[PDB]
């Protein structure tokens, strides 16, 4: 959950730069998919 | 082609400034000007009253 949370913060940093260039956030949409799988582990950790 | 246009408009290729002018607040006032009061005076003069 911590390793996924570290990758999720770097994702926010990348998204802030994607909006500057306009560029359609497709690489962000694939990371959000990895972050969603992380958030599912984060819910299993919030239960633990 | 629609995304590419949205992709063409940047933050460093279309800044978005706000500008207003300083407007004084409107205000409604009354001013009544009445001239000095005007008093009637009655004087008589005769040769004796002058001399007296």
């Amino acid at each position: 959950e911590d390793e996924y949370d570290v990758k999720y913060q770097m994702y926010k940093i990348n998204a802030r730069g994607e909006n500057l260039f306009g560029l359609q956030n497709q690489k962000y949409p694939e990371l959000e998919k990895t972050d969603a799988e992380i958030k599912n582990l984060n819910k299993l950790y919030n239960l633990y | 082609e629609e995304a590419i246009k949205q992709t063409l408009r940047n933050k460093f290729n279309y800044n978005t400034r706000e500008c207003q002018t300083i407007n004084p607040s409107i205000r409604e006032r009354g001013v009544s000007t009445e001239p000095p009061p005007s008093d009637t005076i009655c004087g008589n003069i005769t040769q004796w009253e002058i001399f007296d």
